[PDB]
């Protein structure tokens, strides 16, 4: 769907930092990252909302684990953008995920290090679970399931 | 595979557009006075006049005239330079009759039970392309003239002038949306303004901010005041006619329109009490998604309490049969005239604010609201 | 599936058709006198006033108020009980007035390159229900009302007066008619006929000839009058604005249609001649039995000779790739506005006949007129 | 289709008088008893058209006869009966929206017969003319059935 | 697919060693870690096969020596496996398990990396059709990872 | 497309195996003896008896006796109370011979040519699921079973007895594998081991290392043993056939099946070598990747050597049209006996082998072999 | 499309069909004398041995011999030309015979309650191809083999000896009986008889009055004892076992099967009993037009009441969700092992006719009892 009501051309992104199996000294981690983030928003350009979380398989047999997760509206398509991606890098995660408040869809970057640019472009839909099957990359904010389909 | 698809939408400096407003500021006016009045009003605009003329039957007393002009001030066609003022201009008044007799008399017939008003048809239309289920294009080119005519009113483009209109054209393709094919934007400019300065700032404050950036595109062209000489905006430019903008009120020709103008009539005309309803149940459908998009179309005959006519349409998109998809319309909704009153409770004078930019794709009018979706929801169970 | 469809058509005697039929007479008139002339007038109706205005670059000279009594003389309003008079009818002309010979001595560039009047978008809709190559129920309604008008004319029924106006429903079994749910028809009256009187006779002479037997049955329901007083009407009775019939006028709303009034208007601009020429496409398409209904929407940019956008719609009632069919469209056609009027020759005074029942769907109309098609069905191939 | 223009519920017929025995004298008592059709306007009730000529594959060609009579039955009763009297038995009827109906075979003064499954008539697709032909004003036109 | 073929829960990963541009000297590098590897299998817990290439196209391929390894310990021999990675520099490896051939791939450094990527959708087949991903072969076994659609 | 599928094996402990084994080790030994043979033996297997009895024309000399002696013995009921003993079993052949004089005789004939044995009809599967190109639930269950019977050998859990039967229900979404539902494994067990650290130990030893945990949930259920007791097992407590679990030995009732029991019967017998040659051709199909999924049926006329009827089905997953397809099979494939003989070479002492787990998925079983795929890719361009 | 299926059925005097007539022949006798019996037996089929042999738990008093004399009598096999006769035929009863429990704990507690008697699953098939709603080859081969013996019974063709095999290839276009290929119809015959007369008059009595005479066309191949000879046939030429022929009793092979040998086995035992069930509720789904073709596979863990896995199949047949049906499936029928025999009254002395010719398709039969239907066409009324 085109979500018009939202802000525009604004890029929304998400970040998680609870990387490593660290129950809740790393929920601690997430809180303290979170301030850090709100702390600079001009060069983070975006505003925060700490609702949403996120849920996976993550391909190691244990069990599918979810993280608290956050919501910024940078306005800049790269620079509150790279700096989240630098955020990110600094706090040792991997990969963030940017959709384009509009189109309400964009792809991940998994670009870490210092001028690194890793664009990918998902299958051009996001935020979108009718209820129906929760199997894929799970998200949840206000209680809605809200994630990506790729075509068929 | 992908074709073009293209809707417009014009300025709220429109003349027709102004006479849409003119007529239903005083609808406005006379339901706050009055909720139960029964008011068909019609507004013509000219060069140098505007008349109004139909028929009111209500208690309530009315100035036609300041309305008008508190109406054009509101918009600013307040110097000759435009071809138009609020103040000097002839205003005429025909509409009078104040009868509230005829329906004063006797009052014992059940109101769900009132035949209609008069015959008709109408539609109401929904989908799921865009959050508020109205079609892409045409939201897209309201947000268009709403944001010229909102940087006319805070003074970023001081030189601008209330006259606009705009039209896109994006390429469907499979359905979704890759990108616009072309966009064109005329507006009202000050004598100041040359040409190149004003189609950089319009490009500028107007095109990128409201328009998606990756829809944007280099292959996408933008064809801004071809003539560029547009300080005549407004009457003197051209006719006015109430309702005679009827589509852009609509989806933007993305659907099927009944033939009833909106604005100058009251919840009492079957027309727009109808219309309402119709995209209200509509809207409850897709909403309930058990079909991504829905046509709705209603025909009462005069003196009906029950319409004609209903029939339901998915375009295939359905998740259900369509047969119980009508029975469940029938019941949850009662579609009688004064009943999808009741159900909606138009009697409000709230329609100065639907006068432009779309009648649907705004939260705060009441029948976008959607509740009845999850009773739908229980009615129906799984899709397939 | 099966389901319901409406339509309405409505009298000449009908307000708003009567000031469509006015400024369309105006415009006939001045054509006429003057072919290349620029016209763009509305009309106004009240109870005895009738207001006609409008920028007219032209080199002609008519009395528009004589034109237009003599056409509300046709019309037959020519009594106050009625609601209207012809002859006591108030009659305001505000019309502009403007040299157009100048302008175009000023221009001296190629009609084809010169661009479109104003920005705006149109509908042509087309499909083979029809061997008129229009949608049923619309059609339908406007013979309803047009035999009305007839038969009062005729003076059959002389009590009988013109406003009339027609809802009628069909049912479509998996997209075919099977049945007429319901007809409902309003009519203008003398006094003296009795309601039932009047139901019975119009039954009669109005509804079992345009409506065929089989679709009726006892299931078919019937509202005549359901007010029974239909005396008080017309002007009086309502307010007319030009063009606010737009949709009754295009396709009874079988389809989508872009919202420029057809009166008043010129061939000149893109409203009126670009939805002929979307018709008249789209009617030769079906003729080469390309696809089984199809729908157009073309759209124009204001100064602009090209067409900002194109698109045609089968409803997968194509019989060939819909873009294969979009290049072929654009091959046989100039899409430009001055290129449908060369294609279309509409330059003649013949629009005072596309003023009321239908704009589309008669064949003396030029854009009715189906000639490509066969040419385009030779450039289709296989069927 | 529909054909949206004759009078809607006048009945318009077509049928033929030449037998299969031979060609040209059947074509002569063709032309006579259709004159003699045409020649009475009130029993007959009805308005004629001897353009047509059909085929019937089974091309069995023969020259035939279209009548529009604005009764129901009636004045088809009329035709029906005087194809009765010329042997003649195939005799066709449609209704002018519809632009259909069924197949008739009704001799005897009321040996009344009726069809079965009748899907439309009088419309050639160009695509598979093994049905029977009805050509007239240049035009191939045949019945049809939903498949 | 289910291969089904090779062990059961069993785990199978890859590693490359030749992250930097240091053609041959990355060669040899790749070799050495390669040695300390299989000199001490027990702490990995694994069986290497070093003679796999690993192509990441990266919008231009780049093929680096690779080699696959079995790790038995569900975690820990993989984990260890993270940890020459993280030393070794190599940014992330695949792992996967060999019957369902399906796993996300790993970011792992510092002292404990847990970093696994969403959305696993598969790995370890070869369309033949279209090469516009990451080359991953050994045998000419081009095994690429894949999403469902 | 949510479904819960569900598959069945036995251990070759289980008595009707214990008799198919009987059978086709017999096989082996006339067919080293000499190939040319025609076997068709048949064992019934009571308490304490073992009967066989068939029909055999050859030149060979073998001991029935010594045989089944042998084979049972392998398996390892080698004690009364295991239910049944090796040694002390009653064997009785039924066996009557006729001569291969009658088969020297015939002469003078293409081999080739020669009419089929006996009518017969069969399908032979094959599905992309698995490396193996066998549906996947049949296969996990027979891991399972021959792990039991390889702890049992092994000597890690001597107390463990032959017989064991198993039951996997796996869970189905899009027609694709995701979970595993039910698990059900019940086993011969000596006296000394309890139920408990049975229960333990059969979790621990077999479910564990042979069952992708990720298959395997908390909501995934198991029954080992449910009724809690099985020390008397094997033929004593239950009779047992030759060819009485035609499914499991086939596909595990995923597909269709022709109903030939194979064992104890010869290649030249039609049915276990067309189902060979059929489960052959459609390996190679599916291999060459002409289609995803794809069932072989072939059905013989007495006395011919043409088949009667070749059908290919590829529920939809084809990627070329069935016609075509058809047309290539019948061109690679000689599906008369002798040819499907020669293509596949059945003429070698190798059934003992597939005695149990399985006829199909076991890769030196030359019919699983797939080369004739690669010539039947290239027959068909295709480019996907 | 265009494909050809081909099913086979044998005649009443065939081997294997011996074997299960004489199976189920003792059971009928056996439950009918205790209905609370139970009974498992096998018989094998030699030159002139028959052995009958299993488990038996009951209070009944039968002898094996005489019912199985008897029925060898009734199929026709008296004379030595035949290669067969009860009255040189030597019986052998292995049947080991032993109390029936009579603890409270098997009593009243529940039924229902009571766990399923072993471990297995099994098929159900049904399609609205017929009005017996089972595939039709396998139907038409059924009604061949018929035609055979009644013609043998009623001495047309006295001739006739009562083995018969018959196998029909229909080609197959969209799924709809198109035409008849191939007959192979090979049959036992005296020896006074000549070869062509035969082929003649067995072409005549039996082919034409069973097979549509439309499929038949001159293309349509004819097979009848092509080998010339069938003098000596029954068991004498080849083993003949118990159950053996499992395909012809199910589908004639256009359904998956599940394994379990219904031949000789007493109701309580699972296999027999929820095999019928399943073509039971195939037969109601399909019956109460919800499906076209549906097909139903149902496990059960061995001492659990409760079926391990239910799968329907509806082949995109399905009028309402393949969910939602399933739901109605467990709702509407209780598939516990005592629940079958409440729902079927199974426990009557009835199977031996069901021996031969087809185990479904005849009406008279309670599982193809078709009531409860009604209730599924009430269950859901949505159409797609």
């Amino acid at each position: 769907i085109f979500t018009k009501e939202p802000a525009n051309v604004f890029y929304v992104l998400v970040s998680a930092f609870r990387s490593n199996l660290c129950d809740e000294v790393n929920m601690s981690r997430h809180r303290h990252m979170v301030s850090t983030l709100r702390a600079a928003p001009g060069l983070y350009g975006s505003v925060e909302s700490t609702d949403l979380t996120g849920c996976y398989r993550e391909a190691i047999s244990s069990a599918p684990t979810e993280e608290k997760t956050v919501r910024v509206r940078c306005k800049d398509k790269a620079q509150a953008l790279n700096v989240a991606r630098l955020a990110c890098n600094e706090w040792e995660q991997d990969c963030v995920l940017v959709y384009k408040s509009q189109t309400h869809t964009a792809g991940l970057v998994y670009a870490k290090g210092i001028d690194g640019y890793k664009a990918e472009r998902l299958p051009g839909s996001f935020q979108e679970v009718p209820k129906g099957a929760p199997l894929q990359g799970c998200f949840t904010i206000d209680e809605f399931g809200r994630r990506w389909q790729v075509q068929h | 595979a992908k074709h073009l698809f293209t809707s417009e939408s014009v300025s709220e400096g429109h003349p027709d557009k102004i006479a849409d407003q003119i007529s239903d500021a005083v609808l406005d006016a006379i339901l706050e006075q009055d909720p139960k009045a029964r008011v068909a009003c019609e507004t013509y605009v000219k060069t140098g006049m505007v008349l109004v003329g139909g028929e009111i039957t209500t208690s309530a007393w009315v100035d036609i005239e300041e309305i008008t002009r508190n109406t054009v001030r509101e918009i600013g066609y307040v110097h000759s330079d435009m071809g138009f003022d609020a103040n000097s201009c002839a205003v005429l008044s025909a509409i009078g009759k104040q009868s509230p007799d005829i329906n004063q008399g006797v009052d014992r017939a059940d109101p769900l039970e009132q035949g209609a008003g008069d015959q008709g048809l109408m539609f109401g239309y929904a989908t799921n392309e865009t959050d508020v289920l109205m079609p892409a294009p045409i939201t897209y080119a309201h947000r268009l003239v709403q944001r010229q005519a909102e940087v006319r009113k805070n003074g970023t483009l001081p030189w601008l002038r209330p006259d606009a209109k705009s039209q896109v054209t994006f390429q469907y393709d499979d359905g979704k949306i890759v990108g616009i094919d072309a966009v064109v934007l005329s507006t009202q400019h000050s004598e100041e303004i040359d040409q190149k300065s004003l189609q950089e700032a319009v490009m500028e404050e107007i095109i990128k901010p409201i328009l998606p950036a990756e829809w944007l595109t280099s292959a996408t062209k933008f064809f801004i005041n071809p003539t560029g000489r547009f300080v005549i905006g407004g009457p003197m430019g051209d006719c006015g006619l109430t309702g005679r903008k009827i589509i852009v009120d609509t989806y933007g020709g993305m659907a099927r329109h009944g033939g009833g103008a909106f604005s100058g009539k009251d919840p009492s005309k079957v027309d727009r009490s109808a219309a309402y309803a119709a995209r209200y149940v509509a809207k409850n459908i897709v909403a309930a998604g058990l079909a991504d998009r829905c046509e709705i179309q209603v025909s009462y005959a005069i003196g009906v309490a029950e319409p004609t006519s209903i029939m339901v349409e998915t375009f295939g998109t359905e998740k259900v049969p369509s047969e119980q998809l009508t029975l469940l319309v029938r019941e949850f909704f009662d579609l009688r005239p004064y009943g999808l009153i009741q159900m909606l409770d138009l009697l409000h004078p709230i329609y100065k604010e639907t006068a432009a930019y779309g009648h649907f794709g705004r939260e705060h009018f009441p029948w976008e609201k959607t509740d009845k979706a999850q009773l739908l929801r229980d009615a129906a169970g799984l899709k397939h």
